[PDB]
């Protein structure tokens, strides 16, 4: 609802430390980390998809990273 | 002007024991539009101000201990305490919120036997 | 965290009017219906009067109907009760009850004030 | 001396033209400007004190559902209608239910159903703008008088407040002169794009568009009773279980979710006086009218005694606390910085002119010795006290620290950082223009992306630049990748 | 907890309507749409990245769409 | 008319018309009633003059009434002096956008 749209990166940046700048920094990363630890099969699915949609190694790496970053972020 | 009649007037029970208080209505306090039953149970601790234990017939209020649970459907409602502690001394005034001139019951009293 | 503190309670002779005041804090007052409740010594809890969220709408208990008046100074975050033609029966500890935070009833009690004592005697 | 030991102090030494020098007063930091013959003095922004705030929106968090009512109708008999629909307070949602002869209806099929419930709001959230005709910045100016009780004092200074309409001021320093301020308060922060919301005795400086985007039921905010809330469906949740009946919930209090949804906002002190304590401001200092107050004095002719052992500040300068002993007059303090055995004058005085005022109060001479083994002599006579202090670090370390400080400044101020301590140089204007164009492109491209996203995109762009065989592509992508990494590293705060 | 670990796809599936199904079916899609309409330049940046990484008409589109899904929701 | 010689005071803060022209409403507060107003738009950190008036000739017809000036400043930061000398008030207004 409201939590999905944090006031991050809007543009107004100043010297003074912002609200929850220590805790709310790695929140998104920890979400993905916990999701990956909880659901391991999608790792295999993403590896298969990256191998079969990427003709270059860099393409495979980018596709795998984006797939890992998109699904827990989506839900 | 629904009058609330409570079955027990004094409940002396030993600690670590159950207890059943009854608050019988003169009319079913079941609001037709939503199907809910507006019966509230307060407790005024001696030398204190009344609290709110179960803000419905069976949905207990916040901050209330685990043991306080209610029941009843149309006119015969109950307040069940699972294990009585030494803090349960007080006056368990029931109440009906169905109608605007809401009236409390006489209120039972609980003491340690 | 909400705090409802009573004020105005004192001794008074029969027939002399009195104005009670309920000071409120810890929540937005203008959105909450407020109540007045009394407990005569050794007697069951007896609700007196209610004022809803809109200032105009008020109701009184029939036992005290026509003798009291309830007012809301929400700009100052306080409640006002006007007691007129007081009777020696109309002596009790008076409470100030907030509207329910969560529920379905438009009027209910969840937090009770500390309580004030008014004595009507000669 | 008010800006001694702060840890964010930055020096400004150059002067040009009419001795006008511009400085950007970041709120946390504090600028200590100095000159060849002017009284060295340190400056900071105290508070900006937004006043007379006008509200324009109340958005709710805690609702309360009352008077749930339902109507249902037979199949092919139209939608259910309820008289409570034509009321502002009522939120009502249709649905479909199934019923046959068991529900009293002869026709078999799907039937309509409505459920209206009056929605009451408890504890709204106010959002208030600030108009520029009611904003009062406040600048405190302190001279390095060498006073006894001045070393780190936070209450000794000359207040010179500025408003956007009354931009310029003149702060008369006591017995020093007049530090003319040609400051520019309009370019500091754009409060037109920022509206100040306050909830439950707290405040934050959120972006206006972000406030207008978040999904909570707002209202006109005209301070009238019984406000009507738009988009009430964001709190109520109707739950048709088995296509048998419908139910209403109020979804509870959004306070914790709202606190999370303010992860990048800056908190301010609305409590008390709506005093904003975050921001920055740029100003220029006209030091033409200042006077040293110490040129006409004579040299102190007798010995000194130091009270507090020499303590070294975080920025490498030396702070000394001497007290006059012998002679009875206000006199200029002799000072020299010789090396261990070579008499090379290399130590500068951060204080413009040390002068004993009364002889009963100690002086607070601060100096910046050259790194190495250097002696300090603070007396005209042979009985002068000698202080030897060994400084650590090298010019390489100072250059690295200055480069890091400048990069961190440019990562915050951005365009404004190019004229932080500018003396009006012709090349500096060109550099500022180039940085302005590039930053205007960069923030337009990168607006609204996370710090981790910036790091990922930057490393990807660096990889692309390294791989590509095109010189232009390689150079541009590598430069943008390095810039994006360094920005994303420091963005969060 | 924080509204970043919803119970969307994991676990049980029943015939009854799960709590807040219709309200939250399109929640993340609306979030992505409003973020994209509020910050348009990242569309240009994503187009650049896709057209300059591993280009083939299927990869060039999948990488673009995947990145445009990652960045807003990740935020 | 002659040139005025007294300090001014702002009544309403400067605001931008959507064509990048600033309305300025000033109060004379001076004893020589009909003397006209000097207006000099000093550019950023310098004495350069790249802006111009749009109100052809601003004159205080009466001491009491506040006359409203029109200025079209340079695109960048600019300080628009609207007084005579050292007591001249300095209006600082920053314009967004380029040529
Ligand atoms: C929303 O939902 C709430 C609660 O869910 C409804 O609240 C109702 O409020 C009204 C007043 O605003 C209440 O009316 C009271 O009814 C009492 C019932 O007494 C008899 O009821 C029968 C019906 O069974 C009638 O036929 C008789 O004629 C009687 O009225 C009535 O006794 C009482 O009047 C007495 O008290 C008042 C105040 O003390 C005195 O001034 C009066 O002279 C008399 O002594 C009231 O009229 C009603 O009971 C409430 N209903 C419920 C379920 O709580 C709202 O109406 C709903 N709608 C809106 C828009 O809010
Ligand atoms: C910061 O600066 C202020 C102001 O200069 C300092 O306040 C000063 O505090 C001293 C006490 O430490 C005061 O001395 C007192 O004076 C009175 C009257 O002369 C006397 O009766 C007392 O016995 C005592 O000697 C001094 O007056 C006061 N100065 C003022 C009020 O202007 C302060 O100490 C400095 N430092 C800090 C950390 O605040």
């Amino acid at each position: 609802s409201v939590a999905l749209a944090p006031h991050v990166g809007m543009g107004l940046d100043t010297r003074t430390q912002t609200w929850m700048s220590a805790e709310g920094a790695w929140r998104q990363v920890e979400k993905v980390e916990t999701w990956a630890l909880r659901h391991p099969g999608f790792t295999i699915l993403a590896l298969f998809l990256a191998h079969y949609i990427g003709t270059s190694l860099t393409q495979k790496v980018v596709i795998f990273i984006l797939l890992m970053l998109v699904t827990p972020s989506m839900t | 002007h629904i009058v609330m009649t409570q079955s027990p007037l004094s409940l002396s029970v030993t600690p670590g024991q159950p207890a059943s208080i009854s608050c019988k209505s003169s009319q079913i306090s079941s609001w037709g539009s939503d199907g809910k039953t507006y019966l509230y149970w307060y407790l005024q601790k001696p030398g204190q101000s009344p609290q709110l234990l179960i803000y419905e017939v069976s949905s207990r209020f916040s901050g209330v201990s685990d043991r306080f649970s209610g029941s009843g459907s149309g006119t015969d409602f109950t307040l069940k305490i699972s294990r009585v502690q030494a803090e349960d001394v007080g006056l368990y005034y029931c109440m009906q919120g169905l109608h605007l001139p809401l009236t409390f019951g006489q209120g039972t009293r609980l003491e340690i036997k | 965290q909400v705090e409802l503190v009573e004020s105005g309670g004192d001794v008074v002779q029969p027939g002399k009017s009195l104005r009670l005041s309920c000071a409120a804090s810890g929540f937005t007052f203008t959105n909450y219906a407020m109540h007045w409740l009394r407990q005569a010594p050794g007697k069951g809890l007896e609700w007196v009067a209610v004022i809803s969220s809109d200032v105009n709408d008020k109701y009184y208990a029939d036992s005290v109907k026509g003798r009291f008046t309830i007012s809301r100074d929400n700009s100052k975050n306080t409640l006002y009760l006007q007691m007129n033609s007081l009777t020696p029966e109309d002596t009790a500890v008076y409470y100030c009850a907030r509207e329910q935070a969560v529920g379905t009833n438009p009027w209910a009690f969840d937090y009770w004030g500390q309580g004030t004592l008014v004595t009507v005697s000669s | 001396m008010r800006c001694v030991g702060v840890g964010n102090r930055d020096f400004v030494e150059g002067l040009s033209g009419a001795t006008w020098v511009d400085v950007v007063l970041e709120h946390g930091g504090c600028v200590t400007t100095m000159a060849k013959n002017k009284p060295t003095l340190d400056i900071e922004l105290q508070k900006t004190e937004a006043t007379q705030l006008a509200t324009l929106r109340k958005l709710c968090i805690e609702g309360k559902i009352t008077n749930i009512t339902t109507d249902s109708r037979c199949p092919t008999q139209g939608e259910a209608v309820l008289p409570e629909e034509q009321d502002q307070n009522y939120v009502c949602k249709h649905t479909y239910v199934d019923r046959g002869w068991g529900n009293g209806c002869g026709l078999f099929g799907k039937g309509s159903l409505v459920t209206c419930a009056k929605f009451q709001c408890l504890e709204p959230i106010e959002g208030k703008v600030v108009q520029y005709e009611n904003l009062k910045y406040t600048v405190i100016i302190t001279v390095h008088t060498g006073d006894q009780h001045q070393v780190g004092n936070e209450t000794q200074g000359v207040t010179a407040e500025i408003t956007p309409q009354a931009s310029t001021t003149e702060a008369i320093l006591p017995e020093y002169g007049t530090l003319g301020l040609e400051c520019s308060p309009r370019t500091g922060l754009d409060f037109n794009e920022m509206i100040l919301l306050t909830m439950k005795n707290k405040a934050w400086m959120v972006h206006r568009q972000w406030f207008f985007d978040l999904p909570l039921p707002w209202a006109s905010g005209a301070t009238t009773e019984t406000p009507t809330w738009n988009r009430k469906e964001l709190l109520v949740t109707f739950k048709n279980a088995h296509a048998k009946k419908q139910e209403v919930v109020v979804l509870g209090s959004q306070e914790g979710a709202m606190h999370t949804a303010l992860t990048g906002a800056t908190e301010i002190q609305n409590s008390g006086g709506t005093s904003i304590f975050a921001g920055h401001l740029k100003c220029r200092l006209k030091m033409d009218k200042l006077e040293l107050k110490g040129m006409s004095y004579a040299m102190c002719t007798n010995t000194f005694v130091l009270k507090k052992e020499v303590s070294e500040t975080q920025h490498g300068t030396i702070l000394i606390k001497v007290e006059y002993k012998g002679e009875d007059a206000p006199c200029k303090i002799p000072f020299s910085t010789e090396d261990g055995q070579g008499k090379a004058h290399n130590g500068r005085l951060i204080t413009a002119n040390p002068v004993v005022t009364k002889k009963e109060e100690p002086v607070n001479i601060e100096a910046e010795p050259p790194f190495g083994e250097s002696n300090i002599v603070i007396g005209i006579g042979d009985n002068a006290l000698k202080i030897n202090w060994y400084k650590k670090g090298s010019s390489i370390g100072k250059m690295f620290e200055a480069t890091a400080r400048g990069a961190r400044r440019m990562a915050i101020l951005g365009d404004t950082a190019w004229d932080f301590g500018s003396v009006g140089g012709v090349l500096n204007s060109l550099g500022k223009m180039v940085h302005q164009i590039f930053g205007s492109a960069y923030t337009a491209l990168f607006s609204g992306v996370s710090w981790v996203m910036k790091i990922g995109i930057g490393v990807l762009l660096t990889w692309i630049g390294l791989n590509s065989k095109n010189t232009s592509m390689s150079f541009s992508c590598i430069a943008i990748g390095i810039i994006t990494l360094y920005l994303g590293a420091v963005v969060q705060a």
